[PDB]
């Protein structure tokens, strides 16, 4: 059974988005994942039959037929290996993947820099259990207010693999601390790990990293040193795995960035929490006139381009299946 | 893997693997036990050893005396002169990194008997042998009988 | 079925409101007689007991002189037979009842 | 039979053809039924409105009192009447295309009704309710005629009206039968309607002293389903109507019941509601729905040169002295131009603003404005709120019963304003979700196993105090404001309010305050009353601006400008989502001014208008 | 065990009694030093503990 | 419902509700029936050169000496007028009074007076009190085992005084809620299941003491009373009720007191005659129903040039002052049974602000009171 | 105690009452505490201003007394009493 909820775009304002349950049969099963677009087809159906609304009612369910995403991205084929080789070959790659990070961002090119970096990440290695050392490269994005921080980590979001993206506070489906919880309608047990589980072989996007809670904090570290979340709750002993690369966005103290302090008067985050990144690049405002006219220039152009009425780099997929098969 | 369980594969020998989470208590099963005629003072001896792991009990007390009147249920269990078995109820869910992003991971609920139980602590990463089966509450809900654990290296 | 070992032939308990010849009976407090029963549950001690795990627990069935002999939290040796009592729904309606008569 | 039924439906049949309203020197007389008939042969519908007042024209309104005492009873007979009625002129219509049920509505009733006004007398009686659309439930189906198959001989009996209870025919396919213990239904032959249940409130304005608020349940059948959205006023006509009760089990006083063998049951009931129709209370369609006058009107103000100024002036008559706010509340209520790039990010383009002040500023006063004022809004205080209630709340639909959601404060405040007073008393968790929503305009539900994502395109208009309760110069916007610089970074716009001890403030002040307490509504001199200003303002969100060359080249040099003046200290530092406030500020003004094009003067005003929302400390 | 200062992730960094999910009876839920018994354990940052 | 001892209901928070209910022929006594000979009486009462001294000194008899409070808590009773807009919303005459001073000043004498007087209000207390226990709240009705809405002591207060003591005790917290209710006369939950505006048409009476328990000359004013100035500024009326060692005042009142103990059961030792609770009860209420008074311009004028001479650290002027004065004489006239506001009740409305805040013995730059000049017997 | 509370109910159901003279007298001492309390309202024994709490603790005092004697008629030598008392409740401060 999956549950079908109109997509929030269409939906007039003001009233509730309705569900309606869609039955899945045979094969169709496990064809779609939560938080996806369907276009499906099949019989409205009129359930089987309670008295709680006192008159005849029946229930409504719409089984299922033909279920077309609305849109494996990763798949591989010798020609684009071939392909793979061929823009490898190029000179100035470096720079042109770069230049493709975060397209939809001007400026700032250290930040694409360092977020390519932590794409990339490091060799893994492991010295027959002798040495262990981190293979990933963790970035920390403390800017002043409005510098695209968010926008660059959802960007991460949208083409890292295995990415996850968690907020320091507030409401969010994964939580950075592994917990035990039983749902109440359910009534049993499941074993959550956070964010930083989830992310085992992958990237976690921490917005809001100064504003952490302390349970949360003590997670981060614990992830960031070990890479093994451990757990002993509900009589559950057991350290789960969490090799993950860290892109956190921070705030400065007080909103901005003051520069005659060190970093550790800027940011509330003790020295053992920074100690364990590696790219700690400060996004500093910069007052100069004309770096801020190109700016307004192509913030105005970019906003006129989305108006209803009105109207060297690499290609996003390209960059998808490339970075796939550079990590593999 | 744990989601690719198909219902191909009931009443089949499966191979996966997954995480423990919770050992229920031990529950004692029958798989000898002496009964009476309340009338008849008929003495008798059921034997249930044909898979007496069924999450429900299959092999139930005549509801007459043998051979068939005697009448219905007439039949008390002797439990002085009974043998008894136990039986766990294990949990298993996934591997809680090799989980959809914002998915409730998928656990399914196990059985095991004999020697078995008493075998896993919850939290142990485990890898199962046992036959993937079907118990009703149109829907059914599935469920492994344990036929053998493959405990792997956990915390000493 | 607790008070003796030995499963006995069930008899139901009705309590007699009439005579045989139908007169009518008024129960006799303080010449009935009436014993004492209390359970105790008794739980793995922390000492001996795995850390981490959930601990296991098993009901402790006293009767007459036993009754109130222990306190809550208490360490004991309860030594009794390891009876096990009703039909545990080998019977139509998930094991069976299981409880240390008290010795 | 009954010949008092027979002669009703007879009488009502017989009015159906022969009833005729005059349509004056325009027209002559038509049959104003045979016409609707004619309507709704054209367009296929399923229900037919009827005039009270008709009614009660005709026949001294004794046949309007009978159907009105007793409309339930007489509700059969009505249906036949309207199908023979139907049979005579135009049958067509008649059949689904396996029958079509006609519906019939009727409005326009002589009096209204409110929630605690319901007595028992008026059970079964026709009247109409005005309540506050608060729960909505899903369009479901229900038996209005059922089918079953039958246990010996097995087979379907076709067709069979079904109740408002569980039905069993007793009749049976094969005559010889005469069995019906099991029946099994069939969905086939078994015919439906809509049914959705609508869980109206008691509005403001009628609550005695005291009391807490009353509601009452109002089930919509037929085609009104989901005609009604939650947070909205609205007029229910129907029959007033009961349903059985089994939570009054314990309450005082002896409860009825029925003895049959034994035949027990207990006849307990609450009081619900079945209503025939809802009446609430592109520029085409707008356009249309105005008159002649009103059309002369708004086309009058959309040509007029001083329609910006006097639109300011008019907003809050009350309120004197005051334009920066008044600008900055009727920009938001202009809203702004909602926009998706290619990437499928979202901007945004409604206003916020964030007004802190000195006590007695008047800065509740816009607030107690802008609602009763704006087409939606929600008025909310600091510590009468929580988290759960301004956004979506997960409430039982019955006690012991499955949850259902409930659309919180800002939910009613969708494309509209939500007005929330003292921002910096209500709670720190409440301030944390309320703003986690304003950046992601998008509420979710994950409680009690409940998976709803709302939409939430909402206008926050907030107001607040400086810690310590009075503002102080010297010290910057953060230091005197509880909230951090992000926090005011989302929003647009900012105003501060000051205190000063000037006399000739004081006194034109006082004057003003003086003159309204004791002439009311006397010589408040407003430029434009208020429902012109609702309809200018309508009118002009149709419209979607758009920029020139010219505003391109004006926007940027503003920008640079005003990122100049940053540290050229400054109470709050300037972004580039400053430069996102100009762009929706300056497409707001040019719909203000009802021009398609941003001139560069929009764009001049607006950044002055940012230029004093940053006073310098 | 490894454990930081203020503990790990959740395991905590000293014995911990609370109650049981389906009875509320006592029991001891973890902590570093009663897991790890007989062997060492390793406390890092132990000035935040 | 109506009993003399206590004043009638409101019938201008009523009014909307009666008209039907004649139709509905519920016929219960709602309001009390006042005879011709008591109208004349009041009438004649009316015309007394001391009305305003005998009404004051006729609420809370056995107090002695508090003049100024009990003339605040006079007005109070009587209410402002009940302003009605053409255009939508209402301008409420409530008033509300903050006593604040040394203890055992009979502050809570003066408001379990004031709460057995009125028709409906409810005496909270400090830490008793919480913020969802005024407003309103969600409660489980055992006997229907249904989640049932109740109201909470504001919206029971609603049309009367809520008399509110320790208030300085009370958490900002809680004092939150009293913001919107002291000012709009109404208070807007939007909590989990209700969204919604509820009318709370309550009058506060509440009674504090100085930071210390006890005033401090030293201190300013403000700094004594220690209340956030949005709050202060919504009561009309602050009270610094002082207690000084003043020979003849402590003689005085020790003679009432030993007085009041020379019988089991005794009578008021107040000198002054006073008028009987039930007919003055009847005076009020019916002043209440049909007294409109309505602001002349020699009056508004007079307002004016007071709130100017005010408003030129010590408590500072606010407009909330101006709309004071301007419920504070309609208070004053619609007493004296005058249709119409003149010159002398907006002077009263003046004189009774400045006295209870003591503006008469402070410094202007520094509020610190002149204890030897505050004297008063 | 049985019969110490005995008497304390006996001596509970009495409600005496006070006297002209003995209300001077009361009277008189409660001006000249307070007058003793504005003397001395920041010297080192500044046990806390006088307040009309403190006399009605008197007159509760003396009817307390008054009733211990199974009177009801306060005297004057229960007065003087009850304010010894008020006074030496601080006497160990020397
Ligand atoms: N360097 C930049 N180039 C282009 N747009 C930018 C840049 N920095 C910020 N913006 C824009 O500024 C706006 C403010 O949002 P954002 O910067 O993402 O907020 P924050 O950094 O506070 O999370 C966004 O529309 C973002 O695209
Ligand atoms: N510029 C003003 N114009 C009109 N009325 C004002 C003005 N300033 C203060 N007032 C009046 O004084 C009172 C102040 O109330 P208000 O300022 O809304 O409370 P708050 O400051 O807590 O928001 C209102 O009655 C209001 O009408
Ligand atoms: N001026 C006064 N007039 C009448 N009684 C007074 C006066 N001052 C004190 N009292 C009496 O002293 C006590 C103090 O009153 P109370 O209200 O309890 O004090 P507080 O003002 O601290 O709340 C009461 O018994 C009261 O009758
Ligand atoms: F000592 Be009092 F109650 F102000
Ligand atoms: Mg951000
Ligand atoms: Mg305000
Ligand atoms: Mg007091
Ligand atoms: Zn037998
Ligand atoms: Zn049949």
């Amino acid at each position: 059974r999956v549950t079908l909820q109109e997509a929030p775009g269409t939906v007039p304002p003001g009233r509730l988005p309705r569900h309606r349950e869609v039955i899945l049969l045979a094969d169709l099963v496990d064809v779609s994942k939560p938080g996806e677009e369907v276009e499906v087809t099949g019989i409205y159906k009129n359930n089987y039959d309670n008295a709680k609304n006192g008159f005849p009612v029946f229930a409504t369910i719409i089984e299922a037929n033909s279920i077309k995403r609305r849109e494996d991205v990763f798949s591989w084929t010798e020609e684009e290996e071939r392909e793979f080789r061929k823009i490898s070959r190029d000179r100035g790659i470096i720079d042109k993947i770069i230049s493709s990070m975060a397209p939809s961002i001007y400026g700032h090119r250290d930040i694409k820099t360092a977020v390519a970096c932590s794409l990339f990440g490091g060799v893994p290695k492991n010295v027959n259990g002798k040495h262990s050392i981190r293979g990933d490269i963790n970035v920390l994005l403390l800017g002043d207010p409005g510098t695209a921080k968010s926008q660059i980590l959802k960007y991460v979001e949208k083409t890292a693999h295995r990415a996850v993206f968690a907020t320091g506070q507030g409401a969010s489906a994964v939580g950075l601390t592994a917990s035990v919880r039983k749902d109440p309608i359910t009534k049993e047990w499941t074993l959550e790990g956070g964010a930083l589980v989830l992310a085992d072989k992958g990237v976690c996007l921490i917005d809001e990293f100064d504003k952490m809670n302390d349970q949360d904090r003590t997670s981060i570290h614990e992830a960031m040193e070990q890479q093994s979340i451990s757990i002993s709750k509900a009589g559950i002993v057991t350290t789960l795995q969490a090799r993950c690369s860290i892109i956190a966005a921070a705030n400065p103290n007080g909103g901005r960035y003051n520069s005659t302090l060190p970093l550790a008067q800027n940011v509330s985050l003790t020295e053992p929490i920074l100690s364990r990144f590696d790219i700690l690049c400060v996004v500093r405002d910069l007052v100069d006139e004309e770096a801020d006219e190109r700016l307004a220039t192509f913030v105005v152009d970019s906003h006129v381009r989305s108006h209803p009425e009105n109207d060297s780099p690499i290609p996003q997929e390209l960059l998808m299946k490339y970075i796939h098969y550079a990590r593999t | 893997p744990l989601r690719d369980l198909d219902s191909e594969h009931v009443s089949k020998i499966v191979r996966l693997s997954g995480i423990i989470i919770s050992t229920s208590v031990l529950s004692s099963r029958a798989t000898y036990l002496s009964i009476m005629c309340r009338n008849c003072r008929h003495t008798t001896s059921i034997t249930i050893n044909n898979f007496n792991s069924i999450t429900g009990n299959t092999v139930s007390l005549p509801r007459s005396c043998l051979s068939t009147n005697c009448g219905p249920d007439p039949y008390i269990i002797i439990h002085e002169s009974s043998k008894f078995i136990d039986q766990q109820f294990l949990k298993l869910q996934e591997i809680p990194e090799l989980v959809p992003v914002g998915e409730m991971p998928r656990n399914l609920t196990m059985t095991c008997d004999r020697y078995l139980t008493n075998k896993v602590i919850p939290g142990t990463r485990v890898t199962i042998v046992g036959i993937y089966s079907i118990y009703n509450s149109a829907i059914r809900t599935p469920y492994i009988k344990i036929l053998g654990i493959q405990s792997d290296v956990e915390t000493s | 079925a607790t008070t003796t070992l030995t499963t006995r032939i069930p008899t139901p308990a009705i309590y007699p409101t009439e005579d045989t010849e139908g007169n009518k009976l008024t129960t006799e407090y303080g010449y009935s007689t009436f014993i004492d029963h209390q359970r105790i549950t008794v739980q793995e001690m922390p000492e001996m007991a795995p850390a981490g795990q959930l601990p296991r627990s098993i009901d402790v069935i006293l009767d007459d002189d036993l009754v109130d002999k222990t306190k809550p939290g208490d360490r004991v040796n309860v030594v009794g037979v390891f009876k096990s009592l009703g039909a545990g729904g080998m019977n139509q309606s998930i094991g069976f009842k299981t409880l240390i008569l008290g010795n | 039979d009954d010949v008092t039924g027979e002669k009703v439906r007879e009488a009502f049949e017989q009015f159906l053809e022969d009833f005729s309203v005059q349509s004056t020197d325009t027209g002559e007389v038509e049959k104003v039924y045979r016409a609707q008939i004619e309507f709704m042969k054209i367009y296929d519908l399923n229900t037919i409105y009827i005039d009270y007042q008709h009614l009660s024209m005709r026949e001294n309104g004794a046949l309007a009192m009978a159907i009105s005492e007793q409309y339930y009873r007489f509700l059969p007979f009505l249906q036949k009447g309207l199908r023979r009625v139907v049979r005579k002129y135009a049958p067509e219509l008649l059949n689904t295309s396996t029958e079509r049920v006609f519906q019939i509505s009727f409005f326009n009733l002589p009096t209204v009704h409110r929630i605690r006004d319901i007595r028992s007398e008026k059970i079964g009686s026709l009247l109409s309710i005005s309540g506050t659309v608060t729960r909505t439930s899903e369009v479901r189906p229900e038996l209005y005629k059922a089918s079953f198959t039958c246990d010996m001989c097995r087979a379907i009996v076709d067709n069979v009206e079904q109740s408002f209870k569980y039905t069993e025919p007793t009749f049976c396919p094969n005559p010889s039968c005469e069995n019906r213990a099991f029946w099994t239904l069939n969905v086939t032959r078994s015919r439906f309607l809509d049914w959705q249940k609508v869980r109206i409130q008691e509005n403001a304005n009628e609550i005695p002293t005291g009391s807490m608020p009353r509601t009452l349940d109002v089930i919509l059948r037929g085609d009104s389903v989901e005609r009604a959205k939650p947070g909205d006023r609205c007029k229910f006509t129907g029959v007033e109507i009961v349903v059985p009760d089994v939570t009054q089990l314990g309450l005082p006083g002896v409860k009825p019941s029925s003895t049959l063998s034994l035949g027990v049951r207990d006849l307990t009931y609450k009081i619900s509601f079945l209503a025939c129709h809802v009446i609430s209370i592109d520029q085409e369609v707008f356009l249309n729905s105005l008159s002649s006058d009103e059309i002369n009107e708004l086309k009058e103000m959309v040509k007029d040169e001083h329609i910006y100024d006097k639109l300011v002036r008019s907003i809050a008559p009350a309120v004197f002295g005051h334009e920066a706010v008044k600008k900055g509340i009727l920009l938001q209520m202009l809203g702004g131009v909602h926009k998706s790039t290619v990437e499928g990010i979202k901007l945004r383009g409604d206003i916020n603003i964030c007004v802190v002040g000195d006590p007695s500023t008047s800065k509740s006063q816009f607030l107690k404005y802008v609602v009763g004022f704006a087409p939606r809004s929600v008025y909310t205080s600091g510590k009468a709120s929580s988290a759960a209630g301004l956004t979506a709340a997960v409430v039982r639909d019955e006690e012991g019963g499955d949850y259902t959601i409930e659309a919180g404060a800002l939910m009613l405040a969708d494309n509209g304003i939500c007005c929330i007073d003292e921002f910096d008393k209500m709670d720190i968790s409440d301030q944390v979700a309320i703003h986690e929503a304003m950046e992601q305009q998008t509420i979710s539900i994950a409680k009690a196993g409940i998976h709803a994502t709302l939409n939430a395109r909402t206008s926050i208009l907030a107001a607040a105090n400086p810690v310590g309760g009075r503002y102080n110069r010297k010290l910057s916007l953060r230091g005197n404001l509880n909230m951090t610089a992000p926090i005011m970074s989302r929003f647009d716009l900012f105003f501060v309010i000051l205190d000063d001890c000037n006399e000739k403030i004081d006194t034109e002040l006082a004057s003003h305050i003086v003159d309204l307490h004791m002439k009311r509504d006397e010589a408040i001199e407003p430029p434009f009353s208020a429902e012109q200003l609702r309809r200018y303002i309508k009118y002009a969100r149709t419209f979607k601006p758009i920029l020139t060359k010219e505003a391109r080249s004006y926007l940027v040099e503003k920008y640079k400008e005003l990122r100049k003046d940053d540290a050229q200290r400054s109470s709050y530092r300037i972004t580039v989502r400053q430069l996102e406030s100009m762009i929706r500020l300056s497409e707001a003004i040019a719909r203000a001014n009802c021009v398609d094009e941003i001139t560069p003067s929009f764009i001049a005003e607006a950044y002055d208008l940012l230029r004093q929302s940053i006073i310098r400390v | 065990v490894y454990t930081s200062g203020k503990g790990s992730s959740a395991a905590g960094l000293t014995a911990s009694v609370q109650r049981d999910p389906m009875t509320r009876e006592f029991y001891l839920e973890g902590g570093a030093m009663v897991l790890a018994d007989g062997g060492v354990v390793c406390i890092d940052e132990f000035d935040k503990m | 419902k109506v009993s003399d001892k206590r004043l009638d209901v409101d019938t201008s928070t009523i009014e909307q509700e009666l008209m039907q209910n004649k139709v509905d022929h519920n016929e219960v006594e709602e309001v009390r029936q006042i005879t011709d000979q008591d109208l004349a009486k009041i009438r004649e009462v009316a015309a007394r050169e001391d009305l305003y001294s005998l009404l004051a000194r006729s609420i809370a008899p056995s107090i002695y000496e508090l003049e100024d409070v009990k003339k605040g808590i006079l007005l109070q009773l009587f209410g402002g007028t009940n302003k009605t807009f053409t255009k939508g919303g209402r301008y409420r005459g409530d008033i509300n009074i903050l006593l604040c001073g040394d203890p055992s000043t009979s502050k809570s004498q003066i408001l379990q007076y004031v709460h057995k007087i009125t028709p409906r209000g409810v005496y909270t207390s400090g830490k008793g009190s919480s913020a969802v226990g005024l407003t309103a709240y969600i409660t489980r009705d055992v006997d229907t085992k249904q989640l049932v809405l109740e109201s909470g002591a504001l919206v029971l207060s609603d049309g009367g005084v809520c008399c509110i003591d320790e208030f300085d005790k009370m958490s900002d917290s809680t004092r939150s809620v009293l913001h919107e209710v002291m000012e709009q006369q109404t208070i807007s939950i939007a909590k989990a299941g209700i969204i919604t505006t509820l009318n709370a048409r309550s009058s506060i009476l509440a009674s504090a003491n100085p930071i210390g328990s006890r005033y401090n000359p030293n201190l300013p004013v403000t700094e004594n009373i220690d209340l956030p100035p949005p709050l202060l500024s919504r009561f009309d009326l602050v009270y610094l009720v002082l207690d000084k060692v003043d020979e003849k005042n402590d003689r005085e009142l020790a003679k009432h007191l030993t007085n009041l103990y020379l019988e089991d059961k005794p009578e008021h030792i107040s000198q002054d005659d006073v008028l009987p609770v039930e007919f003055l009860t009847m005076y009020i209420s019916y002043a209440k129903e049909h007294i409109h008074p309505i602001i002349t311009e020699a009056a508004k004028t007079e307002l004016v040039r007071a709130y100017v001479g005010m408003r030129k650290k010590r408590i500072t002027a606010t407009t909330r002052q101006l709309e004071s004065m301007i419920r504070l004489a309609e208070a004053h006239a619609k007493m004296k049974l005058k249709n119409v506001v003149e010159l002398e009740d907006v002077q009263e409305a003046v004189r009774l602000i400045r006295s209870a805040i003591k503006d008469y013995a402070t410094d202007p730059k520094t509020g610190k009171i002149d204890m030897n000049l505050v004297q008063t017997g | 105690p049985s019969k110490m509370r005995e008497y304390i109910a006996y001596a509970k159901t009495k409600r005496p009452v006070m006297s002209e003279a003995v209300n001077d007298y009361v009277v008189q001492a409660y001006i000249r505490l307070r007058q003793d309390s504005k003397r001395e309202m920041d010297s080192k024994f500044s046990f806390g201003q006088a307040t009309p709490r403190t006399l009605l603790g008197i007159i509760r005092l003396s009817q307390a007394l008054a009733k211990l004697r199974l009177a009801d008629m306060v005297d004057i030598d229960d007065v003087e009493e009850a304010l010894r008392l008020v006074r030496v409740s601080k006497e160990s401060l020397y």
